[PDB]
């Protein structure tokens, strides 16, 4: 299970989800959040093997975001932000963990809309709806 | 390393300079700050200052009083104190700080810098007998302004029992200590002892023989 | 029951540049802990002959590639480059510096100006995130 | 942010492990720095972000603790370790009171003698009684000044050395001076001594004009 430590984290320590949740991120390509595990991923093997860089490599990023992200849902969050819709902003992520168990679920990203995050009650449907999720896990 | 240097003494409601030099790295883009240490207390943030001297940060307790500037042409870092009191006497440090871990630390320092402040001057040293199994002889030293002052007994030939506790400030601005060496009455029954005083600032030396009782 | 994480994106700092706002005049991306460009929305210009030679500054080879890869990338998405140092200026097309500029964070002024600094903890409320040059890439 | 440090003082004898806390008022998440200085040398870093370990340090001093609670062990004490240790907020940068750390040693009973002014301080009329203690251990005792029959003066200049390297023992030192008409007022003089180390409270009393 992959796992987050305090240096990746504000505020917490050691947050992290079981490898079954985190297995999603290869087959369903509209979450938000496997971009940013990508992007950890890739900084960690660059910095571990490829040893004392020469003022950063700038070639190796530019031909690894070909590789590695989305480039249309970013292209499609900053489309919703120019044409003000509730958006994302890349910094703020909400999830279940279902605190009885363990058992977690992907997280999806915050909405943020007129600067300002919105707060639970404007997006709770589609919190209902992930819980039903995981109703249709509970068999 | 860092160099420190400006430090001295200055009479209350003065002013003072103190710069701090670098060489061995990079000056230009490294956080520096100021510490401070009083006689018998632990340490005490100063000041800090940014790279560019564009973010200048205070401690509370002092606002208003010390400017914080930085020269990189010859790497110098500069501290003004204003407007100085009698709990402006310490020894100051320049340390440079560090961002890691999203987090500020120092992992190098200087030497430090002595200032006090004190409305007095020089006195010459007043040096007195304390005489009494086994018996402690003592020889007293006060009213003497500056702290450095040398005690000895016998050229050094007293390598036993001499103890010679801090010197301690007075009221009146002077300081004053207490030389003893522990010894059976033998001694003093055979000898009488020397106490070699030496005031440097003062230039005197008085070489005082003990009278038992 | 809900929770809630926020990624701190400065482990980044290196293999990815990093970007944050400090006010809506002045921007501010990143790379390594020593460099970064200021993009500064003013009204005073600073060149002014009107020739931006960019080919010589790559020929000149005494340079820093990191640095002007970025003011590359966003040219193709006047300069004075004398001494060795990075200084760009776009006057006022403002259609697209102004929507470049907003990209990078995610009027009444005469300027645009890149220029070079040292790393200080600039940005006050806008925690640096690799998401603008991303997007610019 | 207050930034409270446990403890005041405590002895390790070589060859144990010892725990030192650092307790704050708010979360501060991991943001604390552990210094060590030596009498009258710069301070050294030794810890950052309260678990890292700086370049050229023991791998025996570990740091751990989250929110409020931080707590650095030492795990193996040796001659070039004891000192005095500083936490402080990285944050605010705010530093701390201090730990300080000695050889322990078994008790060592102290001995006591008081002296009475000497005839030119009577001449300058800066009467003043010494007490002197030889050999105590640990650094806790306390003292009392009496005058004529009893009298708490309260007024007078207490010392005490460092640990030795030969024997590793401490003393103290007592002064208090009085003027001359303060002096030939008054007939008794004592100094009173109550240790850690002495089964008994001790009073040492002269009575002169
Ligand atoms: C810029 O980006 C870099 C890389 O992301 C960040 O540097 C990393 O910081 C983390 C947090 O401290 C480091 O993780 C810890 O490092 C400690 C230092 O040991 C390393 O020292 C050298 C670097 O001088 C490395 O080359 C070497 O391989 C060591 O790994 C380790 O001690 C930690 O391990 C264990 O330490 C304690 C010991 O008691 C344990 O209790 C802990 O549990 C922990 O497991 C840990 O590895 C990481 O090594 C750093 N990487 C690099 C490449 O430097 C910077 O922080 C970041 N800058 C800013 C301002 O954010
Ligand atoms: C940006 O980050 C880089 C790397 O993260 C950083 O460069 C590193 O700085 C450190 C600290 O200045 C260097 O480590 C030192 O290297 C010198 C080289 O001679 C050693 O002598 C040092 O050892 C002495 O100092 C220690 C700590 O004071 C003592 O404990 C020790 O006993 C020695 O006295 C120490 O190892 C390091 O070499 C560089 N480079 C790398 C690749 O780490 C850079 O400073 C950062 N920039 C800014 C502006 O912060
Ligand atoms: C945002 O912050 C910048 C940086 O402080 C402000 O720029 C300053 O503007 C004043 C004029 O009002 C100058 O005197 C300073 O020298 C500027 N600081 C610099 C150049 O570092 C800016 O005014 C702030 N506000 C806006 C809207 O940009
Ligand atoms: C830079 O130029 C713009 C104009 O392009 C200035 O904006 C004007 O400011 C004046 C201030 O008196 C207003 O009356 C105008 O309405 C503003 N707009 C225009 C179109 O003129 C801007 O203030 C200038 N920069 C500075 C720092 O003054
Ligand atoms: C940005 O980079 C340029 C190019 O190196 C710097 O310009 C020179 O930098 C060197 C190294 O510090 C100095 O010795 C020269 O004096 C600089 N040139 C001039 C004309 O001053 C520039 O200083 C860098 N920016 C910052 C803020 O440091
Ligand atoms: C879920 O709750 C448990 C309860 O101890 C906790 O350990 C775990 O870290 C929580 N999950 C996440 C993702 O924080
Ligand atoms: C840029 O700003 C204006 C054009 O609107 C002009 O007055 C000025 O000379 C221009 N300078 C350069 C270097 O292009
Ligand atoms: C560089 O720019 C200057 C601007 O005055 C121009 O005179 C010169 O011809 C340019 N050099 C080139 C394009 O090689």
């Amino acid at each position: 299970g992959y796992c987050l430590t305090r240096w990746m984290l504000i505020e917490a320590e050691l947050k992290c989800f079981g490898n079954t949740a985190v297995a999603k991120c290869n087959e369903k390509h509209d979450e938000e959040f496997c971009d940013m595990l990508r992007l950890f991923d890739f900084n960690k093997q660059a910095i571990r093997r490829l040893k004392a860089p020469a003022q950063m490599s700038i070639q190796l990023i530019n031909k690894a975001v070909n590789a590695l992200i989305n480039d249309q849902l970013i292209m499609k969050n900053h489309l919703r932000d120019i044409m003000c819709i509730p958006y994302c902003n890349y910094s703020k992520y909400w999830y279940l963990n279902h605190t009885s168990s363990g058992r977690t679920s992907l997280p999806k990203c915050w909405l943020i809309s007129n600067g300002s995050y919105l707060n639970e009650t404007q997006f709770s449907d589609d919190i209902e709806q992930q819980a039903d999720n995981m109703i249709t896990e509970m068999l | 390393q860092l160099q420190e240097s400006g430090g001295g003494l200055v009479k209350p409601g003065g002013s003072l300079r103190l710069s701090c030099t670098a060489s061995g790295f990079n000056f230009n883009k490294y956080n520096m700050n100021w510490v401070r240490q009083a006689p018998g207390k632990g340490l005490e943030w100063v000041s800090s200052i940014s790279a560019l001297s564009t973010y200048i940060y205070y401690a509370d307790s002092l606002k208003g009083r010390f400017t914080v500037s930085r020269d990189n042409a010859k790497n110098s870092l500069f501290l003004q104190m204003n407007s100085l009191r009698d709990d402006d006497t310490a020894v100051y440090y320049c340390a440079r700080e560090i961002r890691r871990a999203s987090t500020w630390s120092a992992d190098l320092w200087g030497r430090g810098t002595l200032v006090t402040v004190s409305s007095a001057s020089t006195k010459g040293p007043s040096v007195f007998p304390l005489a009494p199994g086994t018996a402690a002889l003592g020889c007293l030293v006060k009213d003497y302004f500056p702290e450095p002052v040398t005690v000895s007994w016998n050229s050094g030939a007293l390598t036993s029992g001499v103890h010679t506790f801090p010197a301690v400030l007075q009221s009146s601005g002077l300081y004053s200590l207490s030389s003893v060496v522990t010894v059976p009455s033998s001694s003093l029954g055979t000898q009488t002892y020397i106490c070699n005083v030496n005031h440097k600032p003062s230039n005197t030396k008085v070489d005082k023989r003990v009278e038992p009782k | 029951e809900l929770q809630t994480l926020e990624l701190n994106m400065e482990t980044l700092n290196m293999t990815m540049p990093l970007s944050c706002t400090k006010n809506s005049s002045h921007h501010y991306i990143r790379v390594g802990n020593e460099t970064g460009l200021e993009l500064t929305l003013t009204n005073t210009s600073i060149i002014n002959h009107k020739f931006c030679n960019l080919s010589d500054a790559h020929k000149k080879n005494l340079y820093d590639h990191a640095l002007m890869s970025i003011i590359s990338t966003f040219h193709l998405s006047s300069c004075d480059f004398n001494g060795g140092k990075i200084s760009v200026q776009y006057n006022l097309v403002a259609n697209g510096v102004l929507q470049t500029f907003m990209r990078m964070a995610w009027t009444s002024y005469q300027y645009l100006i890149i220029q070079n600094t040292t790393w200080e903890d600039h940005c006050q409320f806008s925690r640096p995130s690799p998401i603008g040059y991303l997007g610019l890439l | 942010i207050q930034m409270t440090q446990s403890p005041s003082s405590l002895s390790a004898s070589v060859g144990d492990r010892v725990i030192i806390t650092c307790r704050a008022s708010q979360s501060i998440s991991s943001s604390l720095n552990w210094y060590q200085q030596k009498p009258g040398k710069a301070p050294k870093l030794l810890i950052y972000a309260a678990v890292n370990l700086e370049t050229g340090v023991p791998s025996r001093f570990s740091g751990s603790g989250f929110g409020t609670d931080f707590t650095l062990a030492i795990s193996n004490v040796q001659p070039e370790d004891f000192a005095t240790y500083y936490c402080q907020q990285s944050d605010t940068r705010t530093f701390g009171r201090g730990t300080k750390l000695d050889v322990k040693r078994t008790v060592a009973a102290p001995s006591v003698f008081i002296f009475p002014p000497s005839d030119e301080q009577l001449k300058s009329g800066t009467a003043s009684v010494v007490c002197l203690l030889n050999n105590f251990y640990p650094r806790e005792a306390k003292v009392q000044w009496k005058v004529d029959n009893a009298l708490q003066s309260g007024n007078s200049q207490e010392s005490v050395t460092e640990q030795d390297s030969k024997d590793s023992t401490y003393s103290l030192s007592s002064t208090l001076t009085l003027s001359k008409a303060d002096y030939e007022k008054h007939k008794v003089y004592a100094c009173e001594v109550t240790h850690q180390g002495l089964s008994s409270p001790v009073t040492k009393s002269f009575n002169r004009g």
